[PDB]
């Protein structure tokens, strides 16, 4: 029963060598830099409060962690499956 | 036609304990049971499935028991219990399939105008795609071939409704693999849609092999439809498409370079911090 | 006439003329022709519309099918001069009815819509991925021409 | 005759295949788009056409074979780069 | 930041204790135009009408203006070597005169070169009102500086632009402040191992 | 076409002259958008058009909103086209219309790109700048502040 289940979600191979969207996908990218502007623009604040008046997860450092993890992710899923179909497909 | 038929676990899973519970004692190259299903469109969607008295002859490949009465109250009951689901094809769990088995789609045919067969091969756990759809075809072929009773694929894909979803994703919990993944699950992926893609090939390679020889029929289609897969390759290295693919790689790059970047400058300000904080300890204890 | 003026392909005026011009303007006491395209001014005004007409369809054929081509052969292809090539095509275009962009200096009609980059590698992987459904679709098919014999 | 390796046909070879002047090469490619059995694309400053099909037609048992050892060197590269991937990529991968 | 500063207090300028109105524009239209782009130019100075209101009674500093944004090259040049005297006569002005000088010089060049892929030097010869040999010496030295984005072909004698387009500046752009971004991440490393 | 209709109008009647045609055939001009005839016009009544300050500022500024219009109206079909066939079909001299391009282009109101050497302009496609990259430029230039910040750090060691 075990990955008898599991073929309802299994990941085709045609699903494997999807080249998502360009269009979309420069979409995305224009968008989570554009975040990950703005969040930087307060990680500078946070920084430069490093003074450590009153020592207190929110806003700008982890957030920054994720962002730039799915954004690196996303665009180098994208590109390495971009080259191997330019490689493999002719 | 019908375009699509849509399965559901609830059928699979029936199908697997009903060939658990025969070949538990009765141990037979397959079993044939009855799909219940509804009808958006022209797709199908089949959830229920109950196993029905049923056998076959060794090599005969005519001798064949199919309950009647049996197959008509159950369905009678499922009805029901609920009335939504109505008789629509049936399923066997023979990897292949037989001379005998268009008797069985022909017989299935009273019960449903269109009757679907399925092959669950349970046994197989393999690259993919368990379920296989056939219809029923009789045409004059349109090319002069003597025309015949004949089984015509339909594609076939699984789908959940949402307690089944529910219901699978609990069981699949201990083994399930994230639906994200971020590098490992792409990568595997991407490696195992070469791993489809070239045992898709070589398939096609035996098939030719086989065709060339001569051991199998020219089905005249399907291998011009090849010819036009292989006309449809894109032939990259054209220059202008050489551009555009050097553009967008190198935005991937730029982007890809900011991150990184920004993920060196972080993992600084945490090494800073982590000196400042243990050398302010050294500091306090002396 | 009218399935010629429907067929997605090219006609001559000339050749147009010579083959159905008689019939056309004059006609014969068992044809009568009408004076749409009478001698007089007024038919000879739509006389030179329907040469116009003709030519717009040739020029839509060509933006349907070529990609570049010389003035010289609009010109040719349209019994036109090169100047009155010119003129017609940025009379069509300036209505924006076709896309088309003049290189004069090289002597070069272009008639293919400039493609984005993310355009034409979404068309590339369009391309990708259809090859690849129909892949699979030959692989199941494949396993049924197989799996006859049993 | 080609897996579009050199599907860019030179109007030259079309027009000696067809045994008439280069003057109708344009015209038998019109009508081969216009029947919509064509979808190729003419060029006519550098008098090449940009050639796509999507009419399928025969095979004899000759183009079988021929297809046979085309669609092998495909497999083969697919297979190079699928063990090239598994190997470069092994920690990664696991 | 002088010409900002100027173009804020144009309207409300009152500090007669230093110097009158008039040269206050004087300073502010000749500070404009070396400081601002062109857009900037128009919206602000051309388009300021207490500006023309004062250049009315002083045409010409109005030339040596109007000159640069109609594109009257010769005219141009000519007010701009006459404007040159008072620049160096001026108290303030005279340490960076030369400079000043220098930079309108590019600034007219690089807005003459901005709607040209490619020219004949004889044109911006004829343009400026100077000959062949002079203004090829100028771009030697303003393109010898990479203050000029053209490259000079004299065997046709043509002046050949080599902007470059909005994609590669962006790239040169991000090249160039990665490494002053990376240099300063590297003299920032050996934070470990003191 | 008012303005026809405004000459014969039974007040403007007893003012017919020499600054009510000019102003006539100027309308004229503007109705068929002949530059050449508007020039003749702003040329014959130099004494109704040129020296009357509102007249003159206003004629000017329409003489070449007009020409920019026209402009752009003929340089359409074109990718490439050589300045004098275009200074032709304007029936503006070719030193004219290349100085009207040259500061049409330099205001951006315009894309396209001139080549004297070869005596042609050019039409280019006009790429839409990207934000990408200069939200790049933005991030790495903060990125440049965080890092000054950290070296206002690490002092303390």
């Amino acid at each position: 029963e075990q990955k008898m289940l599991l073929n309802l979600h299994k990941k085709s191979w045609m699903e494997g060598l999807t080249l998502q969207d360009y269009s979309e996908h420069c979409k995305h990218n224009e968008s989570v830099v554009k975040e990950m502007l703005e969040l930087a623009k307060n990680y500078n604040k946070a920084v430069e409060e490093e003074d450590k008046m009153t020592p207190e997860k929110q806003d700008p450092k982890r957030h920054l962690e994720e962002h730039v993890d799915v954004l690196m992710t996303s665009n180098i899923v994208q590109c390495l499956a971009a080259m191997l179909d330019t490689v493999v497909f002719k | 036609a019908v375009q699509k038929v849509v399965v559901h676990p609830l059928v699979l899973l029936s199908v697997v304990d009903h060939f658990n519970r025969i070949g538990k004692v009765g141990n037979q190259k397959r079993v044939v049971g009855v799909l219940l299903g509804s009808w958006q469109k022209k797709v199908l969607d089949v959830s229920n499935s109950f196993a029905v008295p049923f056998d076959e002859d060794d090599k005969d490949d005519s001798v064949w028991f199919l309950d009647h009465d049996y197959l008509e109250n159950m369905y009678g009951m499922f009805k029901k219990v609920n009335a939504r689901e109505r008789i629509v094809g049936w399923y066997h769990t023979g990897p292949k399939l037989h001379k005998n088995d268009i008797a069985i789609n022909e017989l299935m045919k009273r019960y449903c105008p269109n009757s679907v067969l399925v092959i669950i091969d349970v046994k197989p756990k393999d690259l993919g795609l368990p379920t296989e759809a056939y219809i029923s075809v009789e045409e004059v072929h349109d090319d002069g071939t003597p025309t015949s009773k004949t089984f015509e694929h339909v594609t076939s894909e699984i789908g959940a409704e949402e307690a089944e979803e529910v219901g699978v994703e609990h069981l699949l919990r201990d083994i399930k693999d994230t639906t994200v993944g971020t590098l490992s699950q792409r990568i595997t992926n991407q490696v195992h849609g070469l791993k489809g893609l070239n045992s898709k090939l070589l398939d096609i390679r035996s098939y030719l092999e086989k065709v060339a020889t001569g051991k199998l029929p020219i089905n005249h289609q399907i291998i011009y439809q090849l010819q036009d897969v292989f006309n449809l390759l894109p032939d990259v290295s054209l220059q202008e498409f050489v551009k555009a693919f050097y553009l967008k790689t190198n935005d991937q790059m730029v982007v890809v370079y900011l991150a990184s970047l920004i993920r060196s400058v972080v993992a600084l300000h945490n090494l800073i911090n982590n000196k400042i904080a243990n050398r302010d300890a050294e500091k306090k204890e002396g | 006439l009218l399935k010629l003026f429907t067929t997605m392909e090219l006609m001559r005026w000339s050749t147009l003329v010579e083959d159905y011009g008689m019939e056309l303007r004059k006609g014969s006491l068992e044809s009568p022709a009408t004076d749409v395209f009478g001698s007089t001014e007024e038919g000879e005004k739509r006389w030179k519309d329907l040469k116009n007409r003709v030519v717009e369809h040739n020029i839509r054929i060509m933006a349907k099918y070529y990609t570049r081509i010389t003035m010289k052969r609009m010109a040719q292809l349209l019994d036109l001069s090169v100047d009155e090539s010119e003129a017609f095509l940025s009379n069509l275009v300036v209505n924006k009815t076709i896309f088309a962009k003049v290189d004069r200096l090289a002597g070069i009609i272009n008639f293919q819509r400039p493609k984005d980059p993310n355009n034409l590698l979404n068309d590339w992987s369009q391309k990708l991925n259809s090859l690849m459904s129909l892949v699979n679709k030959t692989t199941h098919l494949i396993a049924k021409e197989e799996m006859i014999h049993n | 005759t080609r897996p579009a390796n050199h599907r860019q046909l030179t109007f030259e070879e079309i027009a000696k295949s067809a045994k008439i002047t280069v003057n109708e090469v344009e015209l038998l490619v019109m009508k081969a788009l216009s029947v919509g059995l064509v979808k190729g694309s003419i060029d006519e400053v550098d008098k090449r056409v940009h050639m796509t099909w999507v009419q399928p037609r025969v095979l004899d048992l000759q183009q079988i074979k021929g297809m046979k050892d085309r669609l092998e060197f495909w497999c083969t590269d697919v297979k190079s780069m699928e063990m090239l991937v598994e190997h470069q990529a092994h920690d990664i991968l696991t | 930041q002088a010409a900002e500063l100027f173009l804020d207090t144009v309207s409300t300028f009152t500090s007669y204790e230093l110097m009158d109105y008039k040269t206050f524009v004087t300073y502010t239209v000749y500070v404009s135009m070396i400081a601002l782009e062109r857009p900037d130019l128009r919206e602000k100075v051309i388009k300021g009408a207490e500006i023309l209101e004062v250049l009315h009674s002083l045409p010409a500093v109005r030339q040596y203006l109007f000159s640069l944004y109609e594109c009257r090259y010769s005219v141009f040049f000519q007010s701009l070597a006459v404007v040159e005297q008072e620049m160096k006569k001026d108290w303030l002005f005279a340490p960076h005169y030369r400079y000043y000088v220098r930079e309108m010089r590019i600034h007219a060049y690089s807005q003459l070169l901005e709607s040209y892929r490619s020219l004949t030097l004889g044109y911006m010869a004829e343009a400026f009102g100077v000959g062949v040999e002079f203004i090829d010496q100028e771009l030697s030295r303003f393109i010898a500086a990479g203050r000029l984005h053209c490259k000079i072909d004299k065997v046709n004698e043509i002046v050949e632009t080599n902007r470059p387009d909005s994609k590669n500046w962006q790239y040169q752009e991000t090249i160039k402040k990665g490494d002053l971004l990376l240099n300063r991440v590297q003299k920032l490393s050996r934070v470990i191992n003191m | 076409e008012d303005v026809q209709a405004l000459v014969s109008g039974k007040l403007a009647l007893r003012y017919a002259g020499r600054q009510t045609e000019a102003l006539k055939c100027v309308a004229q001009a503007s109705k068929n958008r002949s530059l050449a005839d508007f020039e003749k016009a702003l040329t014959d009544y130099r004494a109704e058009l040129r020296d009357d300050p509102i007249i003159s500022t206003h004629l000017a500024k329409l003489y070449d909103n007009l020409l920019e219009q026209n402009l752009i109206r003929v340089i359409e079909p074109f990718s490439r086209v050589q300045i004098e066939h275009i200074s032709s079909l304007i029936k503006l001299s070719k030193a004219d219309v290349e100085r009207k391009l040259s500061q049409m282009i330099l205001d951006k109101k315009f894309h396209g790109i001139l080549d004297q050497g070869e005596g042609v302009l050019i039409i280019f496609d006009e790429p839409p700048v990207d934000k990408t990259y200069e939200a790049a430029l933005e991030t790495i230039q903060n990125m440049s502040k965080v890092v000054d910040s950290l070296y206002n750090k690490a002092k303390k060691l």
